[PDB]
């Protein structure tokens, strides 16, 4: 079942959550950084830093479920975000 | 060309909802991918050119992660 790391269910559109790694000495929580000829931090990295939580998203799915669970389809919103990035900051796939 | 990347340089996708899922994976979780051709897709990490642990589109090859409630 889908829990945070306290053992309660995730908040489908509320609650802030970090998304972290489960393994140490690789990286940190999920976050946002410039690549290759980017001038805006608009791709999802983990933070260099194994200490960062990284930064906070919130779950989006759109069921009116008070939860998410494993299998649901969602969207993920970065919540702090850079003033340069499209706002609301959502997850998306690109090429490159 | 490389393996396709998690942005949120996108300012035309959906502000609810999306094709992302979450799923179990050996101890702990995994984001994965619904592909527009119906598959979906694990999410893992390549490293960059510039030292960056980049979330990408890693078929079979997931980043395992957990999720901490913000406070």
């Amino acid at each position: 079942r889908l829990v945070d790391t306290d053992g309660k269910p995730i908040e489908n559109d509320g609650a802030e959550y970090y998304i972290l790694p489960s393994v140490r000495g690789k990286g940190g929580g999920l976050v946002l950084a410039k690549s290759g000829g980017e001038k805006c931090p608009l791709s999802v990295v983990q933070s260099p830093s194994e200490l960062s939580n990284g930064l906070p998203v919130r779950f989006k799915a759109s069921p009116r479920s008070k939860y998410i669970s494993v299998g649901m389809l969602l969207g993920i919103e970065v919540i702090e975000s850079p003033e340069c990035a499209p706002k609301p900051s959502m997850w998306s796939v690109k090429s490159g | 060309w490389k393996l396709p990347s998690v942005t949120v340089g996108n300012p035309k996708v959906s502000v609810f909802g999306g094709p992302f899922k979450i799923e179990e994976g050996k101890s702990g979780y995994k984001d994965v991918y619904s592909s527009s051709k119906g598959r979906d897709l694990d999410d893992g990490i390549e490293v960059n050119k510039k030292k960056e642990k980049r979330l990408v589109v890693k078929d079979g090859n997931p980043f395992i992660i957990r999720f901490k409630k913000s406070g």
